[PDB]
């Protein structure tokens, strides 16, 4: 290791590879002295992680292919209801951050693991691909008359999977502000969704974090939107996920925007009901 | 211009009086050079006699051993470094 | 439904708790609008029968507190914390009379006594509804409440809590000690830095803490308190020791009157009496170097020289030496608990044997309070220079800079919005007419308000979204620059990211950038050259980058922009040469660095002649179609570029008694640059005639205005120079005379304009070539 | 078109004009039941002069009409104070405003 | 199609490639040069 | 002190000027203790980052090159400025080598650091197969060493003409041969151990 300068090369044709920012690799005839390359082995520790998403990756293609196969025609392949129901509560503990009770010395450096845990994975897919398989999963409301395409084992499993899926994406945006920054592009996605009737426990803490990470996202969110999150409010009881929200939007970094400030003294305040 | 520079009670008092601080700190508390130093540091060493808890210094030295392992690329300087590692240097 | 009954239903005072905190964070940061509107929902009595209530719950009972203060009284005390630390005093007759020790060597008791200190009024206005509704408002401030009612309130609840706390109440008001001691302390603590209570009702607080030292039941201080209460007890003993600083800044402040009126009349005397002594002849010049020679600020540093070169008499030295050894006992030496010295140096100690900290705030906190008092003499020692001094006759004027400044800052923590810009530019134009921007101009370098003006700028500068503010943010500091000039360099280590962001209509940050390389050469010779081929990638890029200004606006395309790198040459220009003396060093490094850019220059010479650009620029000039087809012209620019060139290869050469000495490479600079550059390219421009006006008057943005004119000239005196005559001759054969009888023709500012060139140019050209 | 009802007996003597500070002693209250203007919270009589356009035109009549010790209800429809949008934060748009009023001293 | 880039994207999980032999038996031993081997994919998992 | 050393890389500001005296401080007077304190506290953490702030803190250090010198040759007969002003000859400091004192620390550190004779640690400073990077300290020194001889020796040979010289180029050669009495040793404490 480091005392190598080897190259790869072949057995039959007998001929050695290299290339003519990203520089595509070719079979070259001339050769030079640029290929005596040094091996390096990285940390072991995220080799399993890397290979734990290939194989949930060949688990989710095969759910990009089946659940279409019914989408477009009505029915009046076996999909695996048993195998991707498991799949994510063990991602949820995998990915849940560890408790306030531990020492600044041993947390912070499974923490700093963590963060860029997510970031690497967040390059080979990740976070495109949930809203990849909900942009037709949420297209049906009901449990088992709008769910009937599939069958009874996915009516019965209708709401178990996207109590999960939106755990997993706020779990994806738990703390980190390096991957939040590409959410701001669609954020009408996550704000005309919330009185759907179905999984407003997820959606709400996904809102919630997507607005103390990063600054760049709530620029954004003008008259348009601010009265959804007071519907639900007036629709969904009186909950404590609903104005912390509103107590984390105006204020940033310690430096507020006032294109936000009077907005819910608009609305929310002079009702008085 | 130094042959015939304005002398000093040509300048009003409100001029002078600050003329005056500016170099009465090059002149007078520049030269002091005491050891106030040495005798803050073993009150918090003798400390550890009451009636295995963290002294005080200890815990000053433990607050900087974890205050600069912070997820950052640059460091943050801070107000009171510069004066305490020259008090215990 | 009570709020008495929200302490066992588990459910619906945790939703309104955090009601409060929504309604704290839309009345916050400096946002004055609402917490006017919000009077009107939660108001004066509810606040105030409410908080004298005692069964109300913990969290309830912090947050409606800190409402209270959120919504009223904290858009008062960043204004004045933000400048506690400055200090600025009046030499008013109320500052001639004060002694550090109270007559009758005995400490004084702090935070009481008389301070001067200048700071503006909180500005109160009274809040009504009824009142009829504007059209956009200019401002609008702080609702008013009567503060004379809640001074004593301020301070029963924590009178009463301490006998409470003394009796060991197991159940107390709120649930436990925390929620009993942690909001009505964070209530005084911004009241007690706010400067609401006089001098006799903090003499009750210093009763509450400590009423074993402090005498002119239980103290606060020797009870066992938990680690989240004891914080703010810090920071109002902070502001307890800021003005025990504030009192020697204050003392030496009235004592700096003093000395100089003491010794400025000892110092007539002496003058009068040396006057008519002529019994010394050697001597006398060199007592008066005293006198005519040394700097104003270098006679004060000569006139303290008494420790351990004094031509002053023995009855004058000892008063500020009882002065100075009375201010090291006041301080921690005793220069051979008691007073506040003494008790809060074993207090911080005592905390720490009691248990192991779990915060990371009061750790850093209380480490840097009691280092304070320890090193007292060096916190004044870096506190003092910050400070100044003002003649009473001035404070009219100053405090609305003063408050102007309390705007600036409290405005630079909101983010830039719709109609932001203009209450930012009438305040930095308020500072102009305030007739203190140049009588003093180091009083804001104390201030601190130079790199305020620009931490505004780094804000909307990182496409550009406000173009008003950025020709109003350098219109201050390019006035900043040359009021004095050891501003100067406050500014020169800023010019990696002045000209950062320089590549607008108006003025832009390059302006800034030019003045901080004038009229000096200290700051001209002292340019680090890694700063310098940023502006040469500039003109690179613009060399061949097409204008982003004229295909947007429809005018016919040129491959490369000639206004876009013209004022790239005027900071040049300006950072070579400065005030009739070349710089030896940068002179030399500017040409080889210039010169093997081939883009730098323009497309003629990269390869046609230097005429050829121009005679094809004169016509499409003319041609309306060729031109522009509104004050950017293409065919002005074209020759501003050039001449924006040119001269600056005519004063970067170095000078003439550098040409016969010994200097090996001085000449080959001058070499090259005769060599690239040719002669008989020079004589056809100077024999251009003119479009004169005649009975008309062109266009001075499309027609040979003399600014180009006056370039050539220069470029032919000392770099290319004269020698013999046959060439003397016919530099003003066509050069000169065709266009001064032109002159003579109607002896209008075409004609002022080329006598700028006649009576700046030509005449030094002839008048050292007269022998 | 404001209706005045009064609710106790004053004098009959003093009627204001242009020229004379007032004060009133006011509370407010929505027509839904809800509190949101007094001078009670305040310990304060609100101290004004009429014809200064401070006072909103629906109550700068209502005002030069009442006399010492008067305690009058004024029901102002929204036609005549912020019919818009009004001031943001305090009065919905196009609500009823309904004001019992008492002038202290001073005319 | 396969390229080489900076350090940034030499910290991901797709530039890392792995070692392994043609035959099953003791498969996992140190190896020599001479040896014909495979270059692992892990990610998207495809051999090159 | 080692990890706010650490959590540097790269950064010569001025509280690196004082938490190196406080390590002359700490290191001062031969003690063994004090480094078997820190060796095995070193190799059993395995973070990587404080030799590289030693590779990079050494070489932001300031040369007597000989373009940045006679500007300011000149700049020094200017003693008295107008407008009512004299110069700040102690804000503007000497631009030649003015980053001396930080270098003449950081190797009385590395002198201390193993003064002591112990050799593990000579093994340690340039052969770290326990990490996954080699940092050798000593030919980093000795490259310095070599841009402080060619700087050095272009000094000599830019006054050499001279016959007489004067004061201030010869007190810039003071506090450059000054730091030169610190690097000259700084390896031979590298070097005496068995």
């Amino acid at each position: 290791y480091g005392e190598s300068l080897c190259f790869v090369q072949h057995v039959a044709s007998g001929l050695w590879l290299t290339y003519a920012l990203k520089k595509k690799a070719i079979l070259h005839q001339e050769g030079h002295m640029d290929d005596a390359l040094f091996l390096t082995r990285c940390q072991q520790e995220e080799s399993q992680a890397a290979r734990m998403i290939h194989s949930t990756a060949g688990l989710y293609n095969q759910f990009i292919k089946g659940l279409d196969s019914f989408s477009g025609k009505p029915r009046g392949p076996a999909l695996p209801i048993e195998a991707v129901i498991l799949s994510l509560q063990d991602l949820i503990g995998y990915f849940e951050p560890p408790s306030e009770e531990l020492q600044h010395e041993e947390k912070q450096s499974k923490l700093r693991s963590l963060r860029n845990r997510q970031s690497l994975f967040q390059e080979e897919g990740m976070l495109s691909l949930v809203l990849n398989c909900i942009d037709r999963l949420n297209v049906y409301t009901t449990a088992a008359h709008f769910a009937e395409y599939a069958g009874e084992e996915a009516a019965e499993s209708w709401k178990e999977i996207v109590n999960l899926l939106y755990e997993l994406l706020a779990s994806l945006i738990r703390g980190n502000r390096a991957n939040c920054a590409l959410f701001s592009t669609n954020l009408d996605w996550v704000v005309s969704k919330l009185d759907r009737l179905e999984a407003s426990s997820g959606i709400l803490e996904v809102l919630y974090c997507v607005l103390i990470e990063s600054p760049e996202v709530l620029n954004i969110i003008q008259e348009n939107h601010i009265k959804s999150i007071i519907s639900l409010l007036d629709k969904h009881g009186r909950n404590h996920k609903v104005l912390d929200v509103l107590c984390s939007l105006c204020v940033c970094n310690g430096v507020a925007v006032r294109s936000n400030q009077d907005l819910i003294t608009e609305n929310l305040l002079p009702g008085r009901e | 211009a130094c042959f015939r520079m304005t002398p000093l009670y040509n300048l009003p008092t409100h001029r002078a009086c600050n003329m005056f601080l500016e170099s009465y700190k090059a002149a007078w508390i520049l030269t002091e050079d005491h050891s106030f130093e040495d005798r803050m540091i073993d009150d918090l060493s003798k400390a550890g006699e009451q009636e295995k808890k963290p002294d005080p210094l200890h815990q000053l030295v433990l607050h900087f051993s974890r205050t600069a392992l912070t997820e950052k690329s640059k460091l943050d300087e801070d107000y009171l470094y510069m004066a305490y590692a020259d008090i215990m240097a | 439904m009570d709020i008495l009954e929200l302490s066992e239903r588990l459910d619906l005072q945790r939703f309104h708790s955090h009601t409060l905190r929504l309604y704290r964070a839309v009345c916050a940061l400096g946002n004055n609008r609402v917490a006017h509107a919000l009077c009107s929902h939660v108001d004066q009595a509810q606040l105030l029968h409410a908080l004298e209530d005692a069964h109300l719950p913990g969290p309830l009972r912090a947050g409606y507190y800190d409402l209270l203060i959120s919504i009223h009284l904290e858009s008062a005390c960043r204004s004045r914390r933000s400048m506690l630390s400055e200090y600025i005093v009046p030499l008013t007759p109320e500052t001639r009379a004060i002694t550090l020790f109270p007559p009758g060597r005995r400490h004084g008791l702090p935070g009481v006594g008389v301070t001067t200190s200048l700071r503006p009024p909180h500005h109160f206005s009274p809040p009504c509804f009824v009142a009829a509704l504007p059209a956009e408002a200019p401002a609008r401030l702080s609702p008013a409440i009567p503060l004379e009612a809640l001074r004593d309130k301020a301070l029963r609840m924590l009178g009463e809590a301490v006998r409470d706390g003394g009796q060991h109440a197991r159940d107390p008001v709120g649930g436990s000690v925390e929620f009993q001691f942690v909001p009505v302390l964070k209530l005084v603590s911004t009241l007690l830095v706010m400067g609401i209570f006089g001098d006799e009702d903090v003499k009750q607080i210093l009763k509450m803490i400590e009423p074993e030292v402090f005498t002119e039941e239980e103290g606060l201080l020797q009870m066992k308190l938990p680690e989240s209460v004891k914080l703010q007890m810090c920071n109002l003993l902070e502001y307890f020791c800021d003005q025990e600083l504030q009192h020697r800044v204050e003392s030496l402040a009235a004592f700096a009157e003093r000395y100089v009126d003491k010794l400025q009349a000892n110092q007539r005397s002496r003058y009068a009496l040396l006057m008519r002594a002529f019994t010394m002849s050697a001597a006398e010049t060199a007592r008066r170097t005293r006198e005519f020679r040394s700097p104003p600020q270098e006679q004060i540093n000569m006139l303290l020289h008494f420790k351990d070169d004094c031509p002053l008499p023995e009855d004058i030295r000892q008063d500020l030496q009882d002065f100075h050894q009375d201010l090291l006992a006041h301080c921690g030496i005793q220069l051979e608990p008691q007073s506040l010295q003494e008790l809060v140096s074993h207090m911080v100690v005592r905390w720490a044997q009691e248990d192991y900290v779990q915060s990371p705030e009061l750790v850093r906190a209380m480490f840097s309070l009691l280092h304070r008092q320890y090193d007292g003499l060096g916190e004044l020692l870096r506190a003092l220079p910050r400070a100044y001094t003002i003649s009473p006759s001035s404070v009219e004027d100053t405090m609305s800079l003063l408050e102007c400044l309390g705007q600036i800052r409290s405005l630079l923590i909101v983010q830039m919005g719709p109609q932001e810009e203009n209450l930012m530019i009438q305040s930095i134009g308020n500072i102009m007419n305030n007739k203190v921007f140049y009588q003093h101009p180091n009083l804001m370098r104390a201030l601190g308000m130079h790199e305020t003006v620009m931490e505004v700028m780094v804000n909307v500068l990182g496409e550009i979204r406000f173009p008003k503010m950025v020709t109003s943010c350098c219109r201050f500091l390019c006035y900043f620059c040359r009021i004095s000039r050891q501003n100067q360099r406050s500014m020169f280590d800023h010019l990696s990211y002045l000209l950062e962001n320089s590549g607008m209509q108006g003025s832009t940050p390059l302006d800034v950038a030019a003045a901080s390389v004038i009229d000096n050469n200290e700051l001209a010779l002292a340019l680090q050259e890694q700063d310098l081929e940023k502006v040469v990638s500039y003109l690179a890029g613009c060399g061949l980058q097409s204008c982003p200004m004229l295909l947007a606006k429809g005018y016919p395309d040129i491959g490369w922009n000639p206004c876009g790198g013209e004022r790239y040459l005027d900071f040049l220009r300006f950072a070579v040469f400065v005030n009739g003396e070349s710089v030896e060093e940068n002179a030399n490094v500017v040409v080889r660095l210039l010169i093997r850019k081939p883009e730098c220059f323009g497309p003629a010479l990269r390869g046609s002649g230097l005429l050829a650009a121009i005679e094809e620029a004169i016509r499409i000039s003319e041609d309306p179609a060729r031109d522009g087809p509104n004050r950017v012209h293409l065919g002005h620019a074209i020759m501003s570029f050039y001449a924006a060139l040119i001269d600056l290869l005519g004063r970067c050469a170095p000078e003439m008694h550098l040409i016969q000495a010994g200097k090996g490479e001085a000449l080959r600079i001058r070499a090259i640059l005769r060599s690239l550059v040719p002669l008989d390219d020079l004589v056809g421009i100077i024999s251009l005639p003119l479009q004169i006006p005649t009975l008309v008057q062109p266009k001075m943005s499309a027609s040979f205005v003399p600014d180009h004119k006056a370039s050539m000239v220069l470029f032919l005196d000392r770099v290319y120079g004269i020698e013999n005559q046959d060439f003397l001759l016919h530099v003003l054969d066509v050069g000169f005379l065709p266009d001064m009888r032109a002159a003579a023709s109607l002896d209008t500012e075409m004609a002022l304009a080329l006598n700028r060139y006649l009576c700046l140019a030509v005449l030094p050209l002839i008048t050292k070539c007269a022998p | 078109g404001v209706e005045i009802e009064t609710i106790s007996p004053g004098d009959g003597r003093t009627f204001p004009k242009k020229g004379q500070t007032c004060v009133v002693h006011y509370t407010g209250m929505l027509q839904n039941g809800k509190k949101f203007d007094s001078s009670r919270d305040r310990n304060k009589p609100f101290k004004f002069r009429i014809g200064k356009q401070e006072v909103i035109k629906g109550f700068e009549e209502g005002a030069a009409q009442m006399s010492l010790g008067q305690r009058a209800k004024l029901t102002c429809t929204p036609d005549v104070a912020y019919g818009a949008t009004g001031h943001p934060g305090v009065i919905p748009p196009n609500a009823t405003l309904i004001f019992d009023v008492e002038l202290l001293n001073l005319e | 199609l396969v390229y080489y880039e900076g350090g940034a994207v030499c910290t991901h999980a797709r530039s890392l490639w792995r070692l392994e032999p043609l035959r099953i038996s003791w498969s996992g031993s140190h190896l020599r040069w001479g040896q014909p081997l495979r270059i692992r994919h892990v990610t998207t998992g495809r051999y090159l | 002190v080692l990890q706010m050393i650490s959590a540097c890389k790269g950064e010569t500001g001025a509280m690196v000027s004082s938490t190196l005296k406080l390590g002359i401080s700490i290191l001062n007077g031969g003690n063994a203790e004090v480094q078997q304190k820190m060796l095995d506290y070193l190799k059993d953490k395995k973070e990587v980052g404080f030799f590289q702030s030693i590779q990079a803190l050494m070489q932001t250090c300031s040369v007597l090159d000989l373009n940045a010198f006679e500007r300011q040759n000149k700049a020094e007969g200017l003693g008295m400025v107008n407008e009512d002003g004299t110069v700040i000859n102690r804000q503007n400091g000497e631009k030649v080598m003015a980053d001396d004192e930080f270098t003449q620390d950081l190797f009385r550190f590395l002198q201390l650091l193993c003064e002591g004779h112990n050799n593990d640690f000579q093994n340690y400073l340039r052969t770290q197969t326990g990490n996954t990077t080699t940092i050798n300290i000593i030919i980093c020194t000795v490259d310095y060493l070599l841009r402080l001889q060619e700087s050095i020796s272009d000094f000599y040979w830019y006054y050499s003409g001279k016959d007489v010289i004067e004061e201030q180029g010869k007190r810039n050669f003071s506090k450059a041969m000054s730091v030169a009495k610190q690097v000259f040793n700084s390896l031979t404490e590298y070097i005496q151990g068995p």
